[PDB]
DNA sequence: TTTGAAAAGCAAGCATAAAAGATCTAAACATAAAATCTGTA
DNA sequence: TACAGATTTTATGTTTAGATCTTTTATGCTTGCTTTTCAAA
């Protein structure tokens, strides 16, 4: 515990950066910590992740499923959804965008394909994802004049899709789901530029989540315009057992 | 301009042009050095303003014509909107770069202590060298937000301090995009890494005019340190 | 497994309106249809005028660029507040090819690449307008010998506040060398979003003297005299007039949020107005009665919640102290002419008085709060019309069901949330997010992230992770952990690990390591050393 | 104090750029002209940190030192006493 | 009203993290002559 | 059968994006001595 006077605001920030004397520093490591193997960590972790606080999470998820028509109404008006909160938002976005959103859009326009991105995976790439966007939306290929002089073909092709899709009917052809938009390979500038120019296209629905507490530093005013986010807090204290396998936990 | 001036108001005009060129040379040779091109540019910029002050008294009098247009020979004259959050974030960035973090609590702290504890004592000495002359230091985001909240202008359910919402981080992202602030890396920058540090990227003459546009007293924070 | 991929396509197996039933599930479906349709007529009526305003913005800006461009040095144009999206077009003028060459900082790693891309664009345009060449400035030298026409080059430097200034300086010095050719004229367009002096002190003084021979300035930004904001808001006032009125707190919310955005405040204004209209047509059941033909569709719930108005409160209290459906349906005909009065004082303000540097949103806010006179006591040229332009708002009855107001805190949660503050408040006061319904364990012990955050908030510079784990153990109770860990006899590994005498410390270490790396992923905590992993630094503080 | 026109900071910038161009100052730890075209190409595809900071903070080193300036500036020059430290 | 004493401050030492960049290498982008395929005449 | 034309194979050049390693410089902890502001006589 800190021997502080303040805890909140800059008052607790400046007051908690004390220059602690070297005589009052404890030399404690993991050497006298308990020795734990991998399998018992996995067993205890899955047991509390499937039993501890499970009834309040189930109840709370039963409240926040009532927000699904409001989310759909936000998506039809051109707003991208960004979800944030404490805990895993993987299962929420899968259930909303698969069980609910695609059948509702498909029946209202008379299923809709759902690309699902895993930003917790460090090997998520913009060129592979855009080749699949090409595979799903079949855009027209760039002319020689449209390639300029060693330009990025992905960005120029998406800009050509932007000034193609402005005169198409405004109906959702693709639902594009981004788990963990602020993970390691997905937070970089080119991939965010790609999704901003994709979010300009009204005919693609953008559903994304973030996990980092400093994540809104990723977007300047142009990118914030292009995303056009409506923010929604979904805090549920989930396990996050899928993303945790992509980091090393035994270290 | 001279041909319109002499009808509105060859050798004598040649003497007038030569005297103007000699006056330009003696006024700005220390500025230009022995540069033909810079003096040519100065002659081009100052000749019509010199011609416009020629009257029927000044034309045959070099000293009177020089006294009519002396302000052309006293200054070189070689010269040619931003948000409140972004201005105050620039001021906080300049404070974070050019002041030490250990003396923050002696400058910005103002809260009444329920719990007993001494605050910072402040610095004993004054620096020999102005820190604003040197390179800026590198800071963290949380320190910048803390000083921004400490310097931003202002019951039971009000909480008049401004917290770091979407707009603060968005203005910070524009502030980096314009490179009014900079980082250690510029290519393939990871915004979310804790190892990435930030510095201010404006000189003192820019941050002074920005602080004059918002009536902030930034020079008070450097008058008592050096 | 799909969870271990990077990206995958799912086609869900399928077996019509997102609006829901209001009045506690008693709203009829025809009212839902009317709400959806009427929201769509209001939304379409707003965005048609928004689209015409936007095309007028680009058309007028193109006109003034073409005016400033065509009426031995560069023709320099400094576009302040550019946020470059303009598609500049040039004249189809005979005996001279006019080529627009656009350059970005991504296309500018050095001078050689800038020249090569410029000459490739020049040759491509000159071939498309009517043997291979070298992509250097000698193509500019021999342009009349290869195409028979003069050359007019207009360089559009996009996002000059991002380009390297030494490279741009050397490219301008390179372009100066084409001034010895009689068939070439060069225009430069610099797209600035910071200031003129910022680029003036990152260029050498000889280049500044070069650019000073022929230069013009022009403001581009969306807050140029407010007239493009003032149209759009009035378009909203041309959409909602006679239907709903704006609240003063909603208008000052608009003013504060547009004062916080520099380059793009028009689209932020449109987004806030759209989301307010969405919230109204999704929340209120009285929005069917905006159409004046639905007045026969009143029920008991509509009158039951109709009587709970502060205006109806004051009215019936006054009539009781003096001495329902027909009273309601007749009082829906008044027009609320504050919008017409605001448009009238605007057209009076730039009709003859030549006052054009005003914000119509400020005027409408001061007209709403009754302090209009304090608003027009600033210009000192309209002193003669303090009674001609005077207006007193009339507080009508039951207008609080027909209004756009910001009091529930919905706009500031959906459009501009306190993101990191919300994260740390849900971490620290978790009982707020989680229901208060492992029956004996959930009442006693918090979720591990919340307990770990409460121990985290009360710590210093450097946290020793072993002692922090001990502080996490002492919060946990051993007895009901050992009771609940034996409440599943199917898994025998859990029972035999529970039988071990070091079970509680081990389980606490499982939960502690899981929660620590949860905080490390979220960014709250940091290992300062790449190896060892014996100490941590706090990154974030609550309430900043 | 013991009258020379004191030039402003906005005018000494031109004199400073002339002094940099005349090889009197060099940028601190600058390689300069590379030996071969491959290293020069590699240097051309990289933006150095000196060209991104403002000009009044750039570090320079001297091509001539104060002792040589004292040696070859004449005695009757009125800035001569400043050549000693 | 003093007192003093633990909190704060300053400087030297030194191991170490990190900025800058030198050198290079893969990947996208790009062109091209000879051979091979291919759809008819 | 054959042939004009389209496509592939093999071969190389152009430009951008990122990795790795080295060298020099900021930084952060330690230790000893000096100031100093607020919890008790």
């Amino acid at each position: 515990k800190s021997a502080s006077s303040f805890l909140d605001t800059f008052e607790g920030y400046f007051d908690q950066r004390k220059i602690v004397r070297t005589n009052a520093k404890s030399r404690h490591t993991m050497s006298m910590a308990p020795d734990v193997t991998r399998e018992e960590f996995s067993l205890v972790s899955n047991f509390f992740n499937e039993n501890f606080q499970k009834r309040p999470r189930q109840k709370l998820f039963e409240i926040q499923k009532k927000m699904f028509p409001q989310y759909w109404f936000e998506l039809t008006q051109g707003f991208s959804l960004l979800f944030y909160g404490v805990g895993s938002k993987r299962n929420f976005l899968e259930e909303f965008a698969i069980d609910y959103l695609s059948p509702k859009i498909a029946y209202s326009q008379l299923s809709i394909p759902c690309l699902i991105l895993n930003g917790y995976n460090p090997s998520c790439n913009y060129r592979d994802v855009f080749k699949e966007i090409t595979d799903l939306l079949v855009p027209a290929e760039l002319t020689r004049s449209e390639t300029k002089y060693w330009g990025n073909h992905v960005i120029l092709q998406i800009q050509k899709m932007i000034d193609f899709y402005k005169n198409q009917p405004l109906d959702i052809k693709l639902i594009l789901v981004v788990h963990n938009l602020d993970g390691p390979s997905i937070r970089k500038n080119t991939f965010q530029t790609m999704l901003s120019f994709l979010s300009v296209i009204r005919q693609i629905a953008i559903v994304a989540s973030t996990d980092h507490i400093y994540a809104p530093l990723l977007w300047d005013n142009m990118k914030a315009q292009n995303y056009n986010f409506v923010f929604h807090d979904i805090s549920n204290f989930e396990p996050s057992t899928v993303e945790s396998t992509f980091q090393d936990v035994m270290k | 301009c001279l041909r319109k001036r002499i009808i509105e108001e060859d050798d004598q005009f040649q003497n007038v042009a030569a005297n103007f060129i000699h006056l330009i040379v003696q006024a700005f040779h220390s500025y230009t050095g022995n540069d033909i091109f810079a003096l040519n540019d100065l002659i081009d910029f100052k000749w019509p303003k010199y011609v416009s002050r020629i009257t029927k008294e000044n034309i045959f009098e070099p000293l009177a014509l020089y006294k009519s247009a002396i302000k052309l020979f006293l200054s070189t004259d070689d010269n040619l909107d931003l948000s409140i959050i972004s201005k105050y974030l620039l001021i906080a960035s300049y404070i974070c770069s050019y002041l030490e973090p250990r003396y923050d609590a002696s400058i910005f702290s103002r809260k009444t202590r329920i719990i007993q504890g001494r605050a910072a004592y402040g610095r004993r000495k004054k620096k020999e060298v102005n820190p604003r002359y040197l390179q800026p230091s590198l800071f963290a985001i949380e320190r910048l937000l803390a000083i921004f909240q400490a310097i931003f202008p202002i019951a039971l359910r009000e909480e008049s301090l401004m917290k770091a919402n979407i707009e603060v981080f968005q203005n910070l992202s524009e502030l980096h995009t314009l490179k009014l602030i900079a980082t250690t890396m510029n290519k393939n920058i990871d915004y979310l890494s804790p190892k990435v540090r930030w510095k201010v990227n404006v000189p003192w003459e820019i941050i002074k005019e920005i602080s004059e546009s918002v009536h902030f007293n930034i020079s008070d924070y450097f008058s008592d340190i050096h | 497994a799909d969870a271990q991929r990077s990206h995958y396509t799912v086609y869900p197996s399928l077996p019509h309106i997102p609006f829901v039933k209001l009045l506690s599930g008693k709203e009829s479906e025809v009212n839902v249809e009317k709400r959806w349709e009427l929201y769509h007529q209001l939304h379409s009526h707003f965005h048609d005028q928004v689209d015409h305003i936007i095309d007028n913005i680009e058309a007028d800006l193109k006109a003034e660029i073409s005016d400033l461009l065509y009426s031995r040095c560069f023709n320099t144009i400094f576009l302040l507040g550019s946020d470059s999206t303009t598609k500049i077009e040039l004249k189809d003028e005979s005996s001279r090819y006019n080529v627009l060459i656009e350059l970005t900082p991504k296309e500018s790693p050095n001078v050689r690449m800038m020249l090569r891309r410029s000459m490739y664009k020049l040759y491509s345009a000159a071939d498309a307008e009517e043997n291979d060449v070298s992509y250097d400035l000698s193509l500019v030298e021999n342009f009349k010998r290869l195409f028979g026409k003069d050359l007019a080059m207009v360089f559009n430097f996009k996002d000059v506040d991002s380009i390297n200034f030494n490279t741009l300086d050397n490219f301008i010095i390179l372009l100066k060398s084409a001034f010895k050719y009689d068939h070439v004229k060069i225009s430069l367009i610099f797209n600035i979003n910071t200031n003129l002096s910022n680029i003036e002190k990152n260029l050498r003084q000889s280049t500044i003297r070069l650019l000073k021979r022929n230069y013009h300035k022009l403001d581009v930004s969306s807050n140029k005299g407010f007239k493009y904001g003032n149209q759009i808001f009035q378009s909203f006032l041309d959409t909602v007039d006679g239907k709903l009125n704006l609240s003063d707190r909603f208008v000052e919310f608009i003013l504060s949020k547009m004062a916080n955005n520099t380059n793009h405040n028009l689209q932020l204004l449109t987004k806030m107005l759209d989301y307010s209209l969405m919230s109204y047509f999704f929340q209120n059941a009285f929005s069917v009665f905006i159409d004046p033909v639905n007045v026969d569709f009143l029920n008991d719930d509509y009158l039951k919640i109709l009587s709970r108005c502060p205006t109806f409160m004051f009215f019936v209290e006054g009539l009781i102290k003096q001495h329902l459906e027909e009273f309601f349906v007749e009082f829906l005909v008044r027009e609320n002419p504050i919008n017409g009065h605001a448009k009238f004082v605007a057209r009076f303000l730039e009709e003859e008085l030549n006052i054009t540097n005003f914000n119509l949103i400020e005027l409408y806010h001061n007209l709403l709060i009754g302090k209009l006179d304090s608003y027009l006591d600033r210009w000192s040229a309209c002193k003669e019309y303090k009674d001609r332009l005077h207006f007193e708002p009339i507080d009508t009855i039951f207008q609080e069901l027909f209004t756009l107001d910001n009091r529930s805190g919905l706009l500031t949660q959906s459009i501009f949330p306190s993101y990191k503050s919300n994260i740390e408040d849900n971490l620290l006061s978790w009982e707020q997010v989680l229901p208060s319904l492992s029956g004996d364990l959930d009442k006693i012990m918090a979720p591990v992230l919340g307990q770990l955050f409460k121990l985290y908030r009360e710590a210093n510079m450097t946290i020793n992770i072993y002692d922090f784990y001990i502080a996490f153990r002492e919060t946990l109770p051993k007895e009901e952990i050992l009771n609940f860990i034996r409440k599943d006899p199917s898994n025998t590994k859990l029972l035999e690990l529970a039988e071990t005498p070091d079970a509680f410390d081990k389980v606490a270490l499982i939960l502690f390591m899981q929660a620590i790396f949860a905080f490390e992923n979220m960014g709250l905590i940091k290992f300062q050393s790449t190896k060892s992993y014996d100490l941590v630094e706090k990154c974030v503080w609550r309430g900043i | 104090s013991r009258t020379i026109k004191l030039w402003l900071k906005k005018d000494v910038k031109n004199v400073w750029e002339n002094l940099v161009q005349l090889d009197f100052f060099t940028e601190k730890s600058a390689v300069g002209l590379r030996d071969n075209a491959t290293a020069a190409f590699y240097a051309s595809n990289y933006q150095f940190q000196g060209t991104m900071i403002p000009f009044d903070l750039r570090s320079y080193q001297m091509q001539i030192i104060l002792q040589e300036l004292r040696r070859i500036i004449p005695k009757s020059n009125m800035y001569y006493s400043w050549t000693q430290l």
